[PDB]
């Protein structure tokens, strides 16, 4: 009946086209996810991911290159400092930290993306949804 | 010769199949990714001393001879993992021959030893129960004259009755309550 | 350190002087043996394994339960039942499917498993956790002898759930061995199997003697005294596989067996009547004469 | 001005419409707002799909299209210069990846794939209505290039765009250029000696007017994009004066410290003072000084005085327009294979160890002897595939040279000795391109080399003579053999060179699975790289032969060629702006760029800051991290993000 | 508001004008001193802890200043009067999550001059309250404007 | 196309669609090469534009007159396995997207100029011979099947269901005459157990082909893979002697194929195909050579994974350019290593499959060579 509604954010150099290459190599993995490409993890913040669990996201996740591995050298670290303040700021909030998850995935690494899409969908679907858009329209 | 009548399109798949969930599907599943290169065969030890050629066995599964079930060769395994350790196709070896016996077990090839093990373990709780000796032997070396085992211990062991039960492994074997033993 | 001691079979009911000698080289060690009450078969994965999974991962996890109740880590001195025990316990933490089918039986009992025991071998507990040096510094009779180390199949592999290094050129045993001041002499096909596995002693006994036999042949002419195993099974296989080989096929080595407890035993200053020695097939009495 | 979309499904074929139901999805996107034609076609970037797209942005007069297919970093540049044909902006334009994220990753959920790719339409809509038409930014090329990397490769690529007349850079780690080629004897199939192709193309490439070839050095550096690249290198002191020195070689002979060839596998010893192989391009040459301990017996024996313990490194500052990787491969270390005893056993070498021994100026002058005594063996195995198709040393791929290169090894050792017998152990012989499976078959007929199909279990030495035992299953007798040899050779694969992380991390590209450096696309651009004006060339892009390294030097050099023909190229306009009459001053941008783009500067005599659009990259960091809103950067605006956000559960009003 | 400022919106309806608010962020309007080569934070602490320098800007010194993403209008008497702005006058035109915005700038800076090697985890772990640091004034427009229970 | 299993149409009908209007680009479809006189850098060349008997400044490949034409003709494009008219278009993404009338067999009944809007059609229409100047040839005219009527033991043009895998291409392809239907030509129904053959003209002294196509191992495969895509049911064997999958991907493509697709593989090559002339059906004789025992399965299709030959133009293109051929019969490079896309012909380059058997990657790699060296 009910299935996650999963949000995407990964940066054009690695993780959307480590989704790419899992797409070519067919590797299967849940429908719940929507990607939106950005340029690098650095264009993520938390405004962006707020307003995904606003309009009814069950999960979020977000990708980008591996730490020194940056298409711009270093915008992955700044978004891992704001990922980090992000994880706890949600708690406050009753939103679970685990509807949250941010990888690092290579242009190629098309095996672990698949891996993380199933293990990320396996966790919100055990969480079940997210009643922030229930209580919000009340 | 072989026909296309004398093989079974499914049989990887009900080997695959015995394999789900125990050891798993990815497991099991695994030796459809053998590639025949005959690494198992000349790590085999026992290969060395008889007509067992391990990359047969993955062969006929793939192939669809299931007269690999009725197989005396598939027993010859010591399951020493030599071959899962070296495949270079990730092919679980020692865990498919292992599930392939499972079926051989459920076609009825069993030997009677395995079967008197078995039933040792579900009767007295122990493949290698205490023995009169083994009291006399224990409290002469400064043990318990009996273990803190199983044989011991009735809840256990009724513990035990009803896992066996549950799982049919009483009816696998061929082991009767009322009777005390094997049956046929 | 406080483990749960896992007995099994063959130890306790038969070579009961391999249990005194790990009780008391334990407690020279720093290590409590806490007893598994209601303990039984890990069981034998040989043929419950190649018999029915479900049956033997079941009762397995039954096993595990017992410790997981006392809240204590398991400890065993076979290489057959850490196979089981450790190879459970990694697929009921690692495959979900088989935990749930497990919990269902297990929960007709009363019990069931939540995934916190780990299952420790003694040889490895003493090499990564305790440290060889402790065991040469209890040493109150250095043995002179050469040593057939025979590792064991289920020891060291699989390799990629065990983590215990290379099962192809290990060292984990030759120097547990050395501390004792013994020799651990290099043999053909040392890693080879001993035969007994996968049921192969009762269903095969002559293809599992004709392993057994390369084996002792091999340590024999690289100038063995002796053979140290960390497997009743092995042990059984070395010592009565001997009496089977002089019966069928007529060939006389004579070759000591030792658990590698009882080994360490006799170098921690233990009575060699506590060690049982009698029992064995093999007269140990030869190599009583030049340690 | 009021959106107008035309929104367009594509099926791929069956790749799309096999699994999501794309007129469906049409449909759909006919419901959506400011959606004025929703069409769906099998193949969107054929000549009936773009005609039907400039044919609609005309009659409908739309000034936003979306295409519902492949991923944008496919045919987003087919699709915007398709619209741009029609009179579009083309960032009007936005991509819905409705095959790779979906199609393709969910065969077996139809429905949901469906629905997903009805909001993956919805969110690309959403982002749509917000896109800006935007100029692409035309930058000026430099009309020089840069070659990494002086192997069989590098050399033709240089040679090539040196021939047509561009300035070209070549920059080579070791004293001297030739790579892997250098250290074969001969070369599959033709069995000419690698001198024969290599030696005059080394002479060529270091006298050349147009090309600048700098030995023993390494880049250090890589600052800029496409067209407008800063390099720096790094030449290395040799500690003697290069313009001095003649290679005459007197300085070797006195020097006396021995130190192991790195070019000879570890097999021959060189001197302190030394020439990686006689045939060595430039012929100077070079001192190292982790041994040397400055005795001065060379300098009493060199004529022209050329030594220079004082010599310092220099860094050279380059400007270049594109830039070519061809740093070529390392063979694969057989140790961890510990069933073959590697590193263990005196008579287990690597292929290229035997390259060594077998060439005619190796170090035991061409003869194939045992370490163990110094013998000639008498009978030899290859074990093939080692560090190749196996899943335990973490290589899945094919090595691609090791059928062939045992092959031909084993025929010039059959020359050399008739007598000697001589197995392959293999799986698959792949002897695929032209000649390679006549060679397959001479090699059998001609020279009577035995085959055993089955990969082998393990080596075995016997200590009493070292002589190898080879375990392993005749797969096509069904029966376990165990054959003694006087030395067995492994067919080692080939990895990644040790220093390509360093090349990674400095060009900005990517690896694919098997390490090498990624293609842009295996067929659309097989020698470009997805970072614009870097391209690759030869084994560092994957395992291959020499015939098929110099073809894609060739090639690598006809693309690398284009950018500096035209003397112009258009980059991203997706760079970050701040709105002066938003930004407070706040200073938290300039930190965060690694360009130093954002600048605190004095607008109406009031403090605001500024980008510098030629250092933005476009990575869109500071606009995410700006407090105030005043940062954005193009085609990635925040209010841009928000709505495509709300586009998974909502349409907009 | 300050009273001249609802004068002037007042005002500007009166004369059939449309009213414009300033559009800046705090910092123009502060007169503390910000460093050319841009903002870096070593450490994060609490109002009480420490002892202020004058001069000097509060986000620089390590206190959590809403002036940088807070409307510029009121003066900016709080960091005047020596205590960072609580931002009370809400964000710019351009931000419509003011605490999401401040969190990203406040973890973009931090440890800013150690970029690659300092501790992400730092952060999260200072700020006890972190709700009541980012959100005084506006979490009723927040994305996420309740906690959920 | 493997090893990515994109759709052919992807990667290249963009690249048709750009050659086609690129400014520096004057495309001649449908026109041979009839004359090259002088040497490098002074070619004097005469191009026959051959008359399509359509003016292609009025066509807009409508398609109408196709519907109407009552000549049917079959399709060289599916290889026989379609049916077009004599007014036609080679497939629908065809560029230019012109159509031409085959006067072989076009009666001129004028049905075709009845439903021509533009009125494009002229049957008086002659060929045009342009005169060229040029400073470098570049031969690209790739290859062709081999053609396996000549191996009789297979059955191929006596067997309605043994077919080539160029044939299954068609077949299988989305805009192909079955409209991307696997079916068997004896009753049009779909084959639940297919056998692939491979190295059908290739590594066979007695066919006179002893070198390897390098491109069949990797296409049966990824067919094998597209068909299970489709039917998930279908048996899939492929009688092999060495799985050649040497390339980027490639041999990982070869462990998904049996992993993921369930492909199975026989290590065989077959002595003879034969037909149950009451069903169609196919049985492969076969020793399975790791069991070391004869195998007679039964198939409903069987698929010739047929080699790679020269063109059959290319006898006129090598007398006009003055180039030579290998022992294969493709045209010799100047150098394997040396100069691999060269020939010994200055001013004259190779590029593509017409240089030996390869596979798209490769062939695409050639043409940039050939770009730089010409
Ligand atoms: C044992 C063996 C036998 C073979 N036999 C044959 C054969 O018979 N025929 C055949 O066709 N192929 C053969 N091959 C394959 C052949 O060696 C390669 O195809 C060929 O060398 C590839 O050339 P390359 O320029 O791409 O790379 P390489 O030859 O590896 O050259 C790389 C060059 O780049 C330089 N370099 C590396 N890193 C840097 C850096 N950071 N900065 C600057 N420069 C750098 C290196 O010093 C080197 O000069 C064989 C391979 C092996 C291992
Ligand atoms: C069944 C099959 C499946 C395959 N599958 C794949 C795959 O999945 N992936 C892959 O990479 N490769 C595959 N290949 C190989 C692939 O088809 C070739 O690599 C590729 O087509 C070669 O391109 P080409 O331009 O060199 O030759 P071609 O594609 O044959 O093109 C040559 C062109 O020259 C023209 N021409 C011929 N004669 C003349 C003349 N006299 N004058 C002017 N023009 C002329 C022709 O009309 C033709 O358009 C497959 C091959 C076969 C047979
Ligand atoms: S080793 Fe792995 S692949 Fe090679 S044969 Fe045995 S199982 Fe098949
Ligand atoms: S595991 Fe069984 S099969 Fe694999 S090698 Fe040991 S014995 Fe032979
Ligand atoms: S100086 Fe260093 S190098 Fe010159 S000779 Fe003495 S040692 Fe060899
Ligand atoms: S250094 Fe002096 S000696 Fe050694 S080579 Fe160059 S010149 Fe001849
Ligand atoms: S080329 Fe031959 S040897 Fe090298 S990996 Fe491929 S198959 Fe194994
Ligand atoms: S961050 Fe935003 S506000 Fe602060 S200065 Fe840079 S642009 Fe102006
Ligand atoms: S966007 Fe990335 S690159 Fe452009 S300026 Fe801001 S930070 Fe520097
Ligand atoms: S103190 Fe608060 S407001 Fe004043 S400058 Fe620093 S941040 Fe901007
Ligand atoms: S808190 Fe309210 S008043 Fe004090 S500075 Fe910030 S905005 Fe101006
Ligand atoms: S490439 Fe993208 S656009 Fe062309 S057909 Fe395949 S999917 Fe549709
Ligand atoms: S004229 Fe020739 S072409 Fe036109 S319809 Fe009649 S037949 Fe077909
Ligand atoms: S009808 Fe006229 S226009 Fe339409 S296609 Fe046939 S010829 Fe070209
Ligand atoms: S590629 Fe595969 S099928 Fe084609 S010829 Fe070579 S081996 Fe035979
Ligand atoms: S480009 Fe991918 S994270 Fe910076
Ligand atoms: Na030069």
């Amino acid at each position: 009946e009910w299935e996650p509604k999963i949000i995407g954010f990964c940066c054009n150099w690695c993780t959307y086209g480590g989704a790419d290459t899992a797409g070519v190599g067919r590797m299967q993995y849940p429908p719940s996810i929507r990607i939106i490409r950005v340029m690098c993890s650095g264009r993520i913040e938390p405004s962006l991911i707020l307003k995904a669990f606003k309009e009814g996201a069950d999960g979020v996740f977000v990708g980008g290159c591996h730490l020194g591995d940056c298409h711009y050298d270093s915008g992955n670290y700044k978004w891992q400092r704001r990922v980090m303040m992000l994880y706890e700021l949600l708690e406050e909030l009753g939103i679970e930290k685990e509807r949250l998850n941010h990888e690092w995935i290579s242009a190629s690494e098309g095996e672990k993306f698949q891996n993380t899409m199933k293990d990320f969908y396996n966790k919100i679907e055990a969480l079940g949804p997210c009643k922030l858009k229930e209580e919000l329209d009340k | 010769m072989i026909y296309s009548s004398d093989l079974n399109k499914n049989l990887a798949s009900q080997i695959i199949e015995a394999g789900t969930p125990i050891p798993g599907d990815d497991v099991v599943s695994s030796l459809k990714a053998c590639y025949q290169c005959g690494t198992c065969t000349g790590s085999c030890p026992s290969g060395r001393r008889t007509s067992y050629r391990t990359r047969k066995v993955i062969r006929k599964a793939l192939l669809g001879m299931d007269d690999v079930l009725d197989s005396d060769d598939i027993w010859k395994c010591t399951t020493c993992y030599t071959c899962y350790e070296r495949c270079p196709r990730d092919v679980k070896v020692t865990e498919i021959i292992k599930t392939i016996r499972n079926l051989a077990a459920q076609k009825g090839n069993m030997a009677k030893a395995h079967k008197m093990t078995a039933m040792y373990v579900l009767k007295y709780g122990h493949a290698v129960p205490a023995n009169k000796n083994t009291a006399e032997l224990r409290k002469s070396i400064g043990l318990s004259e009996k273990a803190p085992i199983a044989q011991f211990s009735e809840k256990d062991l009724n513990e035990m009755n009803t896992l066996i039960k549950e799982l049919g492994f009483d009816e696998l074997i061929g082991f009767d309550w009322e009777k005390g033993a094997l049956k046929e | 350190m406080k483990y749960a001691f896992f007995l099994g079979c063959i130890m306790p009911n038969r070579y009961a002087g391999v249990e005194a000698a790990t009780r008391t080289v334990m407690e020279k060690l720093g290590v409590e043996l806490v007893d598994m009450t209601g303990a039984s078969c890990c069981p034998a994965p040989g043929v419950f394994g190649s018999f029915d999974q479900k049956t033997w991962l079941t009762l397995a996890a039954r096993n595990l339960c017992i410790a997981e109740e006392m809240g204590v880590d398991i400890v065993t001195v076979c290489n057959g039942c850490y196979g089981s025990l450790f190879e459970a316990a990694h697929l009921l933490h690692d495959n979900k499917e088989a935990l749930n089918f497990v919990n269902e039986k297990l929960d007709k009992v009363g019990k069931e498993y939540k995934g916190n025991v780990k299952v420790r071998h003694f040889a490895e507990l003493i090499y990564n956790d305790i440290g060889v040096d402790k065991i040469a510094e209890k040493v109150e009779r250095p043995l002179n002898i050469n040593v057939g180390v025979h590792y064991g199949c289920h020891f060291l592999k699989p390799t990629d759930v065990k983590h215990l290094g290379s099962a192809e050129r290990p060292v984990m045993l030759d120097e547990i061995v050395e501390a004792t001041g013994a020799k651990s002499v290099p043999y053909a096909d040392k890693m080879m199997c001993c035969g007994a596995g996968g049921g192969v002693r009762a269903r095969e006994l002559e293809l599992s003697l004709d392993m057994t036999n390369e084996k002792i042949e091999n340590m024999i002419k690289a100038g063995a005294d002796c053979t140290v195993n960390v497997c009743p099974f092995c042990h059984l296989q070395f010592d009565r596989g001997q009496i089977e080989i002089k019966e069928k096929f007529g060939k006389e080595y004579n070759f000591p067996v030792l658990h590698l407890s009882q080994l360490l035993g006799l170098a921690m200053g233990m009575d060699p009547k506590d060690l049982a020695l009698s029992v064995h097939q093999i007269s140990v009495d030869p190599l009583l004469k030049k340690i | 001005e009021e959106p107008r979309i035309g929104v367009y499904v594509c099926h791929c074929g069956v790749n799309i419409g096999g699994t999501v139901d794309c007129p469906d999805v049409t449909e759909f996107a006919k419901t959506l707002k400011n959606v004025v034609v929703a069409r769906d076609y099998k193949y969107m970037c054929a000549d009936p799909g773009q005609e039907m797209i400039k044919k609609d942005i005309k009659e409908h007069n739309l000034n936003r299209v979306v295409v519902a297919a492949c991923s944008p970093r496919l045919h987003e540049p087919t699709f915007r210069r398709c619209v741009a044909e029609a009179g579009l902006n083309p960032f009007l334009f936005e991509f819905a990846n409705i095959r790779e994220h979906c199609s393709w990753v969910h065969m077996h959920e139809k429905e949901k794939a469906t629905e997903k790719a009805k909001d993956l339409v919805r969110m690309a809509v959403a982002k749509a209505r917000l896109l800006e038409p935007l100029e692409f930014i035309k930058v000026g090329v430099t009309q020089r290039a840069l070659v990494i990397g002086g192997g069989v490769a590098g050399i033709q690529t240089a040679l090539d765009l040196g021939d047509m007349g561009f300035e070209t850079i070549l920059v080579e780690k070791t004293p001297s250029v030739g790579g892997r080629m250098a250290q074969l004897d001969k070369t599959f199939p033709t069995n000419d000696c690698s001198i024969c192709i290599l030696a005059p193309k080394m002479v060529d490439v270091a006298k050349h007017p147009n090309v600048k070839l700098y030995a023993y050095s390494e880049v250090v550096d890589v600052q800029g994009y496409v067209g407008n690249f800063k390099v720096k290198i790094m030449k290395k002191a040799r500690y003697i004066d290069e313009t001095k020195c003649t290679g005459c070689g007197q300085c070797s002979e006195v020097c006396p410290i021995d130190v192991p060839n790195e070019f000879d596998m570890g097999i021959g010893m060189r001197k302190a003072i030394y020439k990686p192989f006689p045939q060595a391009v430039p012929a100077k040459y070079t001192i190292d000084k982790e041994h040397c301990i400055e005795c001065g017996l060379c300098a009493k024996v060199c004529g022209p005085n050329a030594i220079d313990f004082d010599q310092e490194p220099e860094i050279i500052e380059a400007e270049v327009g594109t830039i070519i990787c061809a740093i070529g491969y390392d063979a694969f270390d057989p140790t961890v294979r510990e069933e073959y005893g590697y590193g263990v056993y005196d008579n287990v070498v690597t292929a290229l160890e035997l390259e060594r021994m077998i060439n005619a100026s190796g170090p035991t002058g061409g003869k194939v002897i045992r370490l163990s005594d110094g013998q000639k063996p008498k009978r030899i195995a290859f074990i093939q595939c080692v560090g190749s198709r196996d899943a335990k040393v973490g290589n899945k791929y094919c090595s691609n040279v090791c059928c062939m290169y045992a092959m031909k090894n084993s025929q010039l050792i059959k020359e050399k000795s008739p007598d000697t017998e001589i197995d392959i152990y293999y799986m698959d012989i792949r002897a695929f391109s032209k000649g390679y499976e006549e060679f397959y078959e001479r090699s059998a007929k001609q020279y009577g080399i035995k085959f055993m199909r089955g990969r082998p279990s393990q080596v075995i030495e016997d200590p009493e003579t070292g002589n190898l035992v080879v375990r392993a299953e005749d797969t096509l007798l069904g029966e376990i053999l165990e054959k003694e040899y006087d030395l067995v050779v492994l067919s080692v694969g080939m990895v990644p060179t040790k220093s390509a992380d360093e090349v990674q991390k400095i060009l900005g590209i990517s690896r694919t699975p098997d390490q090498f450096f990624m293609e842009a696309h295996p067929k659309l651009r097989p020698v470009d790289t997805a970072t614009d004006g870097v391209y690759l060339a030869g084994a560092c892009q994957g395992p291959k032969d020499i015939p098929a390294s110099v073809a894609q030097g060739s090639a690598a050099a006809s693309r690398a060629a284009i950018p500096l023909a035209k003397g112009e190229v258009e980059v991203e306009p997706i760079i970050a702006s701040v709105d002066a009459e938003i930004c407070g001053g706040c200073g938290v941008c300039v930190k965060q760029c690694p360009y130093g783009a954002p600048r605190l500067v004095e607008k109406d005599g009031k403090v605001v800051a500024e980008v510098i659009s030629a250092l933005c990259k476009g990575c869109g960091t500071c606009p995410a991290g700006c407090p105030s809103g005043a940062l954005e950067q193009d085609h990635f605006k925040t209010i841009q993000l928000f709505k495509q956000i709300e586009g998974m559960f909502r349409d907009t009003a | 508001p300050n009273p001249e400022m609802i004068a002037e919106v007042v005002k500007a309806l009166l004369e059939g004008k449309e009213p414009e608010l300033p559009k800046k962020n705090l910092c123009e309007e502060c007169a503390r001193k910000k460093s050319e080569e841009g903002v870096a934070i070593e450490t994060i602490k609490r109002n009480y802890e420490g002892n202020p320098d004058p001069e000097k800007c509060l986000l620089e010194q390590g206190y959590i200043c809403l002036g940088i993403a807070t409307r510029e209008g009121c003066g900016a008497p709080c960091p005047s009067s020596g205590v960072p702005c609580s931002g009370c006058s809400g964000p710019t035109d351009a931000v419509v999550d003011q605490g999401a915005k401040m969190i990203s700038a406040l973890c973009s800076d931090f440890g800013i001059d150690n970029d690659r090697d300092v501790d992400p985890m730092i952060l999260p772990k200072s700020i006890k309250d972190k709700i009541g640091s980012f959100y005084k004034f506006t979490l009723p427009s927040a994305f996420v404007p309740i906690r959920l229970k």
